[PDB]
């Protein structure tokens, strides 16, 4: 059982935007399909649903004449339609499956998909600069020295940042993204390590963006 | 409602005449010397009929070269028990086919494995005079074909055992069919009596057949797969085309459809392929149901109809329905009930098998009767 | 169309404890009520339909109650997967399928004994300043409680209204903080000054402590 | 598709269009034989337990061939 949802990505007010959904596990063609979004850190949104065999539509009030559902039993897939879009639609879509099978009554959704992220922002999108923030060289024999990573003005999130392709996870904070005053994103990661390390082990940071299809390792020295 | 005017026909004639012929003087050792060589071997009958012939079981062989050498060799002792038991196998299906026969009077209704077992009767089937369509469907529904196909114990002689299994033919395959499903129609004024019913009586399935229509009446002697419909030509009658206008207009002048008036207020449901009909007459409680959502629908007088998508009962007073829950597309033809046409004084108020220009024309003959005074 | 209102917004409770989330109705939604439990960052999850009936594979610690327009859900001992968020949602008859506001679910702040941060200041790097942007880095290590003042001087002048704040979530092994103050200015700006300071205030340090660098 | 119904509201009455025929027509018969053995009646020391159990056995199969016989 698996539903694998594409189309996502970033599109300017006004424009159009189709999201797709394979399934595959299950007899695609007597479940109803739901359509249901998440606000960024707010709650579930229910946005459309569609029968089992594609004749019954229906849409929430807030996409209604504007989102359009179709299904094809053929290839086993689920299609959003989104067109002439606002920037309250920024949300995360899942595609989820109706609990009851063969049905013309909606119930709820037993199997959800992993989603697929759609921005309105009017800002396009821009890879993330790396810089080195280098540990001082005052750090104290002991020494308990730190540096990291600075991860500047990207859009949209999220980055991932690792360190030495995760061979470095104790000690390491990777701080939540801030909106700069620019309409970017940027954090920090940053590394505690002892100082005698310095200069013996090589300090890698492991930035992805996949919103811009960006791999940066930067490496970190004295 | 049309099951008696079928007329009345011997349905093993063929199993019985070929039988007739198995008594002819040499006609047993014909097939004898057929199967002599295999299994399966094509014989042209004294009656002219050529006929498959198949060698079920050979017990002959085994008791002859297989026990009788072992068990009277010198004292009758045997040595293990798996003979017994080696015994038992090979025998049960003799002793099988002669209880079967005994209980039938020797002839029995379904085909059942003991008399043929699937493997036979696919071999049977594959090298019949049929095409390769006939072949594959009646491959397909082997239980159909065992259930309306008989076998006439025949004759028992010369060391063999005979019995004719009498197979159908399926001539007619792939043609369109279509059931129609029929409700009393009443009309629904709130006294007690002055009420007429109509009815039609046409109801049972419909199947084009050499540009004219197979009508069966008696819908439950015929069995449904998926989507095919198995009926027996001989519990038909046979109709011109022009009777499917019924459908598209009910007063047309060239096809009558046939009909029945009554005056009897009874709620009633039928359940059609994909969906029910449900004439709601009286105070009587009727409503559809969803299975997990309860009741969903409440019925108003009159004659409705609702699909089978959403709705998973019909309850009408103390009787319960579950519709078919099979896939297809269900349309609701808008439409004022005929019965609203005729006067509740004129109206016949009984007769079984009538059709719309009789029940007109007697409506007619009792307005005249009427008006003369 | 039915709004549906959950209660409380949030809540905080400890492992073990009976949790009791309320759902409300604007309406008679009878018994056509769902519960979902959204993992942190994971899918939603069916936890009970019909208010009262459980969901095969959820633990038998959930259980739902209510009718008409009021309904409830009760974890009588909770644990640590069961954090995240919780969502009512009715499908009463022909959609639209409305949502809740959703409950949010943590486990308490584990309180450590007080620990002072350790303090670290990181210059613009070159390639950064190849751009004209400085961004200049006080980072906050390690600490308990969350409360902490982070104030920034440019050659004894204080700053304000460049200054960025970001902080951690508890860790997981030691449950302290960590804090980053990012200053962003111009590179005309950065190289019109001399030394760059960030002063800390927290329970757990004596004296403010100052962290500073001089440009070069 | 595969099957569609029409009800008409003016006759009270439905058609389930969309199924396929299969008319029996005729019939097609054939002979199936099944080859026995006239085995002649034994005449042994029935000391056995196994030879008693083939006995009856063999008395099974010579009364199904004579109701067979008698069953005409
Ligand atoms: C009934 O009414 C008149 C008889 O005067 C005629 O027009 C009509 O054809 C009659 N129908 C019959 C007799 O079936």
């Amino acid at each position: 059982v698996q539903l694998v949802e594409s189309g996502g990505g970033v599109v300017q007010p006004g424009r159009s935007l189709r999201l797709s959904c394979a399934a595959s596990g299950f007899s695609f063609s007597h479940y109803a399909m739901h359509w249901v979004r998440q606000a960024p850190g707010k709650g579930l949104e229910w946005v459309a649903v569609i029968s089992y065999d594609g004749e019954n539509t229906y849409y929430a009030d807030s996409v209604k004449g504007r989102f359009s559902i179709s299904r094809d039993n053929s290839k086993n897939t689920v299609s959003l339609q989104m067109n002439s879009l606002r920037p309250e639609d920024t949300a995360l879509y899942y595609c989820a499956r109706d609990r009851i099978v063969d049905d013309y009554y909606y119930y709820g959704m037993d199997v959800w998909g992993q989603g697929a992220t759609v921005t309105v922002s009017s800002a396009s999108t821009k890879g993330p600069s790396v810089f080195p923030l280098a540990p001082s060289s005052k750090s104290t024999s002991g020494g308990t020295a730190a540096l990291g990573c600075l991860v500047k003005d990207y859009f949209p999130e999220p980055v991932t940042v690792s360190w030495n392709s995760g061979a470095l996870t104790s000690g390491v904070h990777t701080f939540p993204a801030v909106l700069q005053s620019s309409g970017l994103y940027s954090l920090s990661s940053v590394v505690t390590v002892p100082s005698s390390s310095l200069g013996t082990q090589t300090y890698i940071c492991n930035v992805n963006h996949k919103p811009s299809n960006t791999k940066v390792d930067k490496k970190v020295e004295p | 409602f049309l099951g008696f005017l079928l007329g009345v026909g011997s349905a093993i004639a063929s199993g019985v005449a070929v039988c007739k012929v198995l008594h002819l003087e040499g006609e047993v050792n014909k097939i004898k010397s057929a199967l002599l060589s295999t299994n399966k071997a094509v014989v042209s009958l004294s009656n002219g009929v050529s006929v498959l012939t198949f060698k079920v079981l050979d017990l002959k062989n085994y008791i002859d070269k297989q026990l009788l050498p072992i068990l009277n060799k010198q004292s009758c002792s045997i040595s293990n028990i798996e003979t017994v038991i080696e015994f038992q196998q090979k025998n049960n299906r003799l002793l099988e086919i002669t209880r079967e026969f005994s209980v039938n009077a020797g002839v029995t209704t379904p085909v059942s494995t003991y008399m043929l077992t699937n493997s036979e009767l696919l071999s049977l089937i594959n090298d019949m005079p049929i095409t390769n369509d006939q072949k594959k469907l009646m491959s397909n529904n082997v239980q159909i074909v065992r259930q309306q196909s008989y076998s006439i114990m025949c004759i028992i002689k010369e060391e063999v055992l005979a019995y004719v299994v009498q197979l159908p033919l399926y001539g007619v395959i792939d043609t369109p069919c279509w059931k129609l499903h029929t409700s009393p129609l009443c009309t629904t004024n709130t006294k007690e009596g002055s009420n007429i019913c109509l009815t039609r009586t046409d109801r049972g399935w419909y199947c084009d057949n050499a540009g004219s229509v197979s009508f069966f009446p008696q819908a439950e002697t015929c069995k449904v797969q998926s989507n095919r419909v198995f009926c027996d030509t001989m519990n038909s009658l046979t109709l011109p085309s022009e009777v499917n206008l019924c459908n598209v207009d009910i007063f047309n002048p060239k096809y009558d459809c046939k009909i029945m008036t009554s005056k009897t207020d009874v709620s009633s449901s039928v359940i059609t392929s994909l969906g029910a009909i449900v004439s709601c007459y009286g105070k009587t409680k009727c409503t559809a149901s969803n299975k997990n959502r309860g009741i969903i629908k409440t019925f108003s007088n009159g004659c409705d109809y609702v699909s089978n998508k959403g709705v998973d009962t019909v309850s009408v007073g103390n009787t319960l329905y579950y519709v078919n829950k099979q896939e297809g597309k269900s349309l609701y033809v808008k439409g004022e009930p005929i019965i609203n046409f005729y006067d509740p004084l004129v109206f016949p108020s009984d007769e079984f098998d009538a059709s719309i220009s009789q029940v007109n024309e007697k409506i007619n003959q009792s307005l005249a009767f009427i008006r003369k005074s | 169309d039915i709004q549906m209102t959950q209660s409380p917004s949030s809540l905080s409770a400890s492992v073990g404890d009976r949790v009791t989330i309320t759902c409300q109705a604007s309406q008679d939604i009878k018994k056509y009520l769902n519960w979902y439990h959204q993992k942190p960052g994971k899918v939603p999850e069916l936890l009970m339909h019909d208010a009262s009936n459980l969901e095969t594979g959820v633990p038998s610690r959930f259980s739902g109650r209510g009718s008409g327009t009021d309904f409830t859900l009760t974890i009588s001992s909770l644990q640590p997967e069961d954090i995240g968020t919780y969502y009512c949602q009715q499908y009463d008859n022909l959609p639209p399928l409305t949502f809740g506001g959703g409950t949010k679910v943590e486990i308490k702040r584990t309180v450590r004994t007080v620990a002072a941060p350790s303090v670290f200041i990181f210059p613009p790097s070159d390639e950064q300043l190849k751009s004209g942007t400085a961004s200049v880095v006080c980072l906050l290590n390690n600490f308990y409680p969350r409360e902490a003042k982070v104030q920034w001087k440019v050659d004894n002048a204080l700053q304000s209204g460049n200054s960025q704040e970001s902080v951690t979530e508890q860790d997981s092994k030691d449950s302290t903080y960590s804090l980053s103050s990012t200053l962003t200015l111009s590179k005309a700006d950065y190289e019109k000054h001399k030394v760059y300071a960030c002063e800390v205030t927290h329970q757990g340090l004596s004296s403010p402590v100052t962290k500073s660098f001089n440009r070069g | 598709q595969n099957i569609t119904e029409e009800f008409y509201q003016s006759t009270c009455s439905a058609v389930s269009k969309g199924y396929l025929s299969a008319l029996r027509t005729g019939w097609y018969t054939s002979v199936i034989t099944i080859e026995l053995s006239n085995i002649k009646e034994n005449k042994c020391n029935g000391t056995d337990a196994k030879v008693k159990l083939i006995k009856q056995e063999l008395d099974k199969y010579k009364n199904a061939v004579t109701e067979l016989q008698l069953l005409m």
